[PDB]
């Protein structure tokens, strides 16, 4: 379609000019005609919405931190009323990334490859809901991306070799999880030291295109582990 | 703590 | 006012979570309120607008760049200058907001000659920010009026304000800017910019202790402009 | 090159 190859163009225009609003919908109105993915539009529709969300998770963090540091004053609520607006701005997001997730990408999936990749997506923006969530509405999101990072990280192991980046992303990510959402620091520490040592153990079963980007990865792995044991 | 970039 | 403490509440929030959008909305509504602004109000005004149009502006000359390097006959031509105009039209719209801020209560209520100078320096910063966009004989206008803001305030500190104190400062230093980038006189650039440097090192003792950290940054921002152009 | 900030 004369409109697809047009969409990538704009969106490969709008990432350079750091306005990923238009980014993403963009590559939502290309994964929208319903043709699976490529390489390279997935990467694309993936760094587009980690950057619009990105800055009201940053935000929310924020105000937050201010929030928690005052219920004497009377300025507080305001305060509050500030961060559901902030919340209520990432919450829609992530809905609009997961039913593109659902309607789309995770049906389409030709490889366990993209399979996993669109898996861990799921298990992402379910994470970012639960950073906000709270009450009952809080276990049954953490639920879900468990679920999904569950199964990804099955597939992984049954496809992927242990220095692959999807699954070394994968294995990242899910122990922060771990970390971040569910508290458990040692579970998380051997969820992460687990990837990283089965793929410091056939780093020569990889070459010079297979480096690189697989070691970008394990470098985070260590980062947040020697920053978990401390 | 880091999540992939 | 009530609203005008919790509008400055609201703003402040939206500074430290870098949300400038829902920061310089606010930042308008108080300054429609008639009030001249004091020295902390009108600095979050400024904040405020200088992330929301620099947002555009990095944004309009990654894109800009993009087309300069393009060729005539490629099909991804007019989808390039499609996107361009995009953003000058939210840019525009940015500058437009500003200066209608600027002329019907900023600079009406001025009443004493350094929120003048304030006033004037921002209205030749973002009639300079049309220009750097502006086309035809639209470009010529609005340089002619971003010159006009600047020479005036330039005017008025020169004889009001001592050489040490940022406002002087700084507007030297966008001033110096203007003739760098919109006139394409450097030789000028640098003689603007380096006499204002020197009358401040002249005038050491004339600076105020509170904007001590603020001049020695701007006066450092003149010289590395100096240190550039002049090479 | 830089303005004011």
């Amino acid at each position: 379609q004369g409109e697809k190859t047009e969409l990538i163009q704009k969106a490969k225009l709008a990432e350079q000019a750091e306005r990923y609003d238009d980014m993403a919908t963009c590559m939502k109105a290309v994964t929208e005609q319903g043709a699976e993915l490529s390489n390279e539009e997935r990467n694309l529709l993936s760094v587009a919405y980690k950057n619009v969300v990105g800055g009201r998770r940053s935000a929310w963090r924020v105000i937050s931190s201010i929030e928690q540091k005052t219920t004497s004053d009377k300025k507080l609520q305001l305060i509050k009323d500030y961060r559901e607006k902030v919340e209520s701005e990432l919450r829609s997001i992530c809905t609009t990334v997961l039913e593109l997730l659902d309607k789309y990408l995770i049906a389409n999936a030709t490889n366990p490859e993209s399979k996993v990749f669109y898996l861990k997506m799921k298990g992402d923006y379910f994470r970012y809901l639960a950073e906000v969530a709270c009450g009952d509405d809080r276990k049954q999101t953490i639920d879900n991306s468990q679920g999904a990072y569950q199964e990804a990280f099955d597939i992984s192991k049954k496809e992927m070799q242990p220095t692959h980046p999807i699954r070394l992303g994968l294995a990242l990510n899910f122990s922060v999880f771990y970390y971040e959402i569910l508290n458990n620091p040692e579970l998380a520490c051997t969820l992460a030291k687990t990837a990283f040592d089965e793929a410091i153990a056939e780093l020569d079963t990889l070459n010079e295109d297979s480096y690189k980007d697989s070691t970008l990865i394990m470098q985070l792995l260590r980062d947040n582990l020697t920053l978990w044991t401390s | 703590t880091q999540s992939l970039s």
